[PDB]
Order: structure tokens, then C-alpha cells, then sequence
């Protein structure tokens, strides 16, 4: 920057700029069946899971 | 699922508590001859351990 005690710079023109800002609002909602994942629909399993 | 007698207002996803399979099927290849247990166990002579 050129700096002086008696010097200033003043804009004689302007520019209009449009910019995009992206913010995540939500994430996928998920539900898990505990017996289906661990027992895999086994009758013998889930007796232990009680 | 809630382990409580009283239930409030909610969507309340629920774990399955119903029976589906009532039929049992066995599929095995066609084998008619019995295993030769008599040759394997009831043998006049047996090999030396070495
Ligand atoms: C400020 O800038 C704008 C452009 O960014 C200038 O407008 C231009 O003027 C020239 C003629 O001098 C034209 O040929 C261009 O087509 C114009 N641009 C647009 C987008 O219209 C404007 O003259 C400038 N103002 C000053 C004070 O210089």
C-alpha cells in the first residue's frame, strides 16, 4: 500500500457483485431395527438379545 | 416397546412381534447305499500306527 500523511484514495466507480453461500441445513434421518441387524430374522437369536 | 402401560401421542416406530414361517423344507441329494461302516470299523486287519 502506498501510505502518506496527506494522501487518500477515493473510488470514482462501483461494481455490483452476486455471490453464492451454501450451508447444509439437514442430514438424512435413519432408523435401525436392532433385532433384524443382529439376529438376521433367526428364531434362536433374540432369546439371548432379550 | 416403551415398556410402559401408558402411551402418549407419537409416530412410535415399533419392532416386529409377529410369526411368519410355518413350513419347514429339507433338500438332500439322492443317496441310496448305506455308508460302508462294516468295512471301516469291522475289518479283519488294521494298519500299523506309523
Ligand atoms: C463505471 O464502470 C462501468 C462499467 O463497469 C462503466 O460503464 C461502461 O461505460 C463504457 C463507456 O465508457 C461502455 O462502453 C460500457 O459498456 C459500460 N459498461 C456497462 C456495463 O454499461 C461506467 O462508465 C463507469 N463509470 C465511470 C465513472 O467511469
Amino acid at each position: 500500500v502506498a501510505y502518506s500523511n496527506n494522501s487518500i484514495a477515493i473510488p470514482t466507480n462501483f461494481t455490483i457483485s452476486v455471490t453464492t453461500e451454501i450451508l447444509p441445513v439437514s442430514m438424512t434421518k435413519t432408523s435401525v431395527d436392532c433385532t433384524m441387524y443382529i439376529c438376521g430374522d433367526s428364531i434362536e437369536c433374540s432369546n439371548l438379545l432379550l | 416397546t416403551l415398556k410402559s402401560l401408558t402411551v402418549e401421542k407419537g409416530i412410535y416406530q415399533t419392532s416386529n412381534f409377529r410369526v411368519q414361517p410355518t413350513i419347514s423344507i429339507v433338500r438332500f441329494p439322492n443317496i441310496t447305499n448305506l455308508c460302508p461302516f462294516g468295512e471301516v470299523f469291522n475289518a479283519s486287519k488294521f494298519a500299523s500306527v506309523y
